RNA sequence: UCGUGCCUGGUGUCUUGG
């Protein structure tokens, strides 16, 4: 069919938030879990 | 070890009775409405009931011990209204309205789902 | 939920001691009032602060003299003259009791008897203990004496009177236990875990505390520890 | 040592969450987005799996058999 | 001298919470509600565990305690089924029971999720929640571990165990904007705002209603899966009301006979 | 007899008998005992080795992969 | 008595399903250690009923 | 006839031991065993 | 058709509880 991504993203209604998770905050650090490889 | 068990809090023993209604006698018109098995779910909307009934001068309800599964409703009323009426009455118009919330409940749940 | 960075080689994460648990600060109904603590009765049903307490057993048998001597063996109330009010059948012929059996106080746990008909030299259950055998073990000492270990589990659900602490040097006492039902709310239906009485914190000025339930719920949220 | 099947306080099931969880770290994401990607919304439940240690993987390693 | 007329609003329906607002009831009456799906709504649960081969590196009783908070699809059958208590049957009957069992044995090499998967029901309706997203990790097992056991399932409440409760999260709300000062801020602009609020960005708080009564409960039931969060709902307003009848009946016993 | 035909080393096993050949290596002065030794260990290593990454080959392994990126 | 010693399992009333062996007994009540909770009970031995603990074939 | 079986701690092979008897495996000469689990009636309340 | 019953540990030291 004739058809574009532009047109594609016209058929749905409404689909197009919290950002802040992945935030620097030098204070804040990842977790660590229970490999079996370590010292 | 001492632990009670956990059914202890609804089941009835053999020879407890379910509710218990003493005459107060510090003033006339006054009754007290002893629970057993029951706690703050059963004892609150009673107590709520009763006042806002206007024939009603004092309604409330006590926990002794939270570790002792009882409730008393004191209950007084107008010397022309009993409070074993009284309480009766706020079950009864209680009952009442939990039905009809209930009812209505149902009919809004079947509007939301496809309408 | 709040480490510091030297808890990390101290291998804390690995191998770790506490819950973290939606704490609140709060006078609630009084039985939290002097170093006590109100815990929720429907989180300790789901495992929160559940634990096991293993005890362990060891007996051996040995030479005792030259008409003396020790031996696993069932007593019997027929030759073995010495002999307890118990139950000793919970225990077979091998006379160790199997892993898996249920025990309670007082109960018989190594059969044991020594030649005089024989006496009895059994071994029992620590009084008011309570527990289930987890496993049973059977070797042989540096004499090469026949050697027993057997171990015992007693799942320890927190009760009134139980004792907990923080991280920060607040001690306290379960001193009584609310059903979910039962505990404060907020304008969703997190519960607190525990309720802490407010009078601990300012003669005792335990501010770390405070700065860790404010950044525990940080972390949480921001779903980074 | 393995995972709670309930968020203690409020009672959600995260039991079956943490594989997936792990799955989420597999790929490239932060734990925030792993959490709100499985739909934890409360604070209480986000610690579970923030604050689980997986100790069920290291009992493993002391094999009875083979 | 009687009863108050409340009206409902359903908001939110999913198949895993419910979002409703009840309008003219007392406050008693809409806590009431909220201990109810808590602790007196019936579910069916693990509540019978007899274990015949355990070799898993947990215990015994850990296994037993991760099966009881299993929740099980309770809706069609909870208000059929005897409490066990209450069963005239010697043992168990699939009129105050359903049964469970799990036999699990690692094989491969490779580790073994014991999962909810495994449970496999007598009753094709009262099973864990897999019909329509992983499943409840049991156990991990290794190269020879392995588990058998038989499993009961019983109806009970949340006032006895957790394990009953139907509910993730109850969300009460009332008076989102601080109408009736039921709190009293210490500076009533570092609060942020209510999902209620009929409320501007400018002010803090509603101006204070003298004469004012609680209305508009907000609720939010998530449901465990164990019933649908409309069930707990209906299941909870029945209830009350039969603790209700139940009450009155003993009531009007006491009457009569003083 | 009863130890010698049944395949050795899993899983606990295999352990104690990397410590006792690397004792029967050491204990050699012959270049040839010690050379026998070495290829005997090597080969006990590797098959233990494969063993351990292939029980460990699921669920371990995930988790392993997400460590690794973490820290 | 004889049943003294022996798995029982609680039949009736409240505590139904609940096993355990009895520690002592009586014309009308026996003690019975649950298996399950830290606790024994005092029950009336007629909401008892024995299982028991056989391997049977001995061969 | 029932001989008491006993589990290798290191063969994890089961092992039949009457009174009177070294505490060995039959398999390889280690000396620790293990009772293998009861045969009476485990339950447990959920709980 | 049967009739028997309180055995039962002493000494030191470290850790920890209010
Ligand atoms: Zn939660
Ligand atoms: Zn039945």
């Amino acid at each position: 069919v004739l058809l574009d991504p532009a047109d594609e993203k016209l058929l749905e209604e409404e689909i197009q938030r919290s950002q802040q998770h992945a935030k620097v905050v030098p204070w804040m650090r990842k977790t660590e879990y229970i490999s079996t490889e370590f010292n | 070890m001492n632990a009670p068990p956990a059914f202890e809090s609804f089941l009835l023993f053999e020879g407890e009775k379910k509710i218990t209604i003493n005459k107060d006698t510090k003033v006339p018109n006054a009754c007290l409405f002893t629970i057993n098995k029951e706690d703050h779910t059963l004892g609150n909307i009673i107590k709520s009931q009763l006042l806002k009934d206007p024939q009603v001068l004092f309604a409330g309800y006590k926990v002794p011990h939270p570790l002792e599964h009882k409730i008393i409703i004191r209950v007084q009323t107008t010397p022309d209204y009993s409070p074993q009426e009284a309480f009766t009455n706020a079950i009864t118009d209680l009952i009442s309205e939990l039905s009809l919330l209930e009812e209505r409940f149902r009919v809004a749940i079947k509007d939301k789902q496809e309408g | 939920l709040v480490t510091t960075r030297s808890m990390e080689y101290l291998r804390f994460r690995e191998l770790p001691a506490g819950i973290n648990s939606i704490v609140a600060i709060a006078s609630y109904t009084g039985y939290n009032q002097e170093d006590s603590v109100i815990m929720n009765r429907s989180a300790v049903d789901r495992g929160f602060f559940r634990s096991v307490f293993y005890r362990s057993y060891k007996e051996q048998e040995s030479k005792k003299g030259f008409d003396q001597e020790e031996v696993f063996e069932k007593p019997t109330r027929e030759t073995c003259q010495g002999m307890r009010h118990a139950i000793y059948d919970k225990l077979d012929d091998d006379g160790l009791i199997a892993p898996g059996v249920r025990v309670s106080g007082d109960d018989v746990i190594i059969g044991k008897t020594v030649t005089l008909t024989k006496r009895d030299c059994s071994t029992f259950l620590r009084t008011s203990e309570t527990g289930i055998v987890d496993q049973v073990m059977v070797t042989l000492n540096q004499e090469g004496y026949k050697f027993c270990k057997i171990r015992v589990r007693s799942v320890r659900i927190p009760q009134i009177g139980d004792k907990f602490a923080s991280r920060h040097g607040q001690k306290g006492t379960c001193g009584i236990q609310y059903r979910q039902e039962d505990m404060p709310f907020t304008c969703e239906g997190i519960t607190p875990d525990i309720i802490i009485n407010p009078h601990a914190i300012p003669s005792r000025m335990t501010i770390g505390h405070l700065i860790e339930c404010l950044q525990g719920k940080v972390s949480a949220n921001k779903g980074e520890i | 040592m393995i995972i709670p099947v309930r968020c203690f306080t409020c009672g959600k099931i995260v039991g079956n969450k943490w594989e997936a969880y792990l799955g989420l770290l597999q790929a490239e994401y932060t734990e925030g987005d792993a959490l709100d990607a499985l739909g934890l919304k409360r604070y209480c439940c986000r610690r579970m799996l923030l604050a689980h240690v997986d100790l069920i993987e290291k009992l493993l390693n002391y094999a009875p058999l083979e | 001298p009687y009863a108050n007329q409340p009206t409902v609003r359903i908001t939110e329906l999913t198949d895993e919470n419910v979002k409703f607002i009840i309008e003219n009831t007392d406050l008693a009456v809409a806590n009431s509600i909220r201990r109810v799906f808590i602790a007196e709504v019936p579910i069916i649960a693990i509540d019978w565990v007899q274990i015949d081969a355990n070799s898993s590196v947990l215990h015994d009783e850990f296994i037993a305690h991760r099966l009881g908070l299993i929740p099980l699809t309770s809706d069609d059958i909870v208000d059929k089924l005897q409490y066990s208590r209450d069963c005239t049957c010697e043992e168990f009957c699939p009129e105050c029971s359903v049964e469970f069992t799990l036999d699990v044995r690692c094989n491969e090499d490779q580790t073994r999720h014991v999962t909810s998967r495994d449970l496999i029901s007598n009753s094709p309706r009262v099973i864990p929640v897999t019909s329509r997203q992983d499943d409840i990790l049991i156990v991990k097992l290794r190269k020879g571990q392995e588990l058998r056991l038989r499993a009961y399932a019983k109806k009970g409440f949340g006032k006895e165990h957790a394990k009953w409760n139907p509910t993730a999260g109850v969300a009460f709300e009332y008076d989102p904007d601080n109408a009736l000062r039921h709190t009293v801020y210490p500076k009533p602009e570092e609060w942020p705002k209510s999902e209620y609020s009929e409320l501007d960005e400018d002010e803090s708080q509603a101006p204070y209603d003298p004469n004012g009564k609680p209305e508009r409960f907000y609720y939010n039931v998530e449901s465990c899966g164990s019933l649908r969060p409309e069930t707990i709902v209906l299941s909870a307003l029945s209830g009350l009301k039969k603790k209700l009848s139940d009450l009155q009946t003993q009531l009007s016993h006491e009457i009569q006979s003083d | 007899e009863k130890e010698r035909f049944r395949k050795a080393p899993p899983n606990y096993a295999m352990k104690k008998t990397q410590l006792l050949k690397e004792k029967a290596m050491a204990e050699d002065l012959g270049d040839q005992d010690k050379a026998k030794q070495i290829q005997d260990q090597l080969n006990e290593l590797e098959e233990r080795a494969e063993a351990l990454d292939r029980q460990r080959t699921k669920n371990i392994s995930a988790i392993s992969y997400i460590n690794q990126r973490n820290r | 008595n004889e049943l003294i010693g022996q798995t029982v399992r609680i039949s009736q009333g409240p505590y139904k399903g609940y096993i355990g062996v009895v520690k002592d007994a009586t014309e009308s009540t026996a003690r019975v250690e649950l298996h399950s909770t830290c606790q024994t009970i005092s029950v009336d031995r007629q909401r008892l009923t024995t299982v028991g603990s056989r391997r049977p074939g001995g061969m | 006839q029932q001989p008491m079986i006993y589990i290798c701690g290191e063969c994890h092979t089961e092992n039949e031991i009457k009174s009177r008897d070294p505490i060995r495996c039959r398999e390889c000469g280690y000396r620790i065993m293990y009772k293998k689990r009861t045969k009476r009636l485990v339950v447990f309340d959920a709980r």
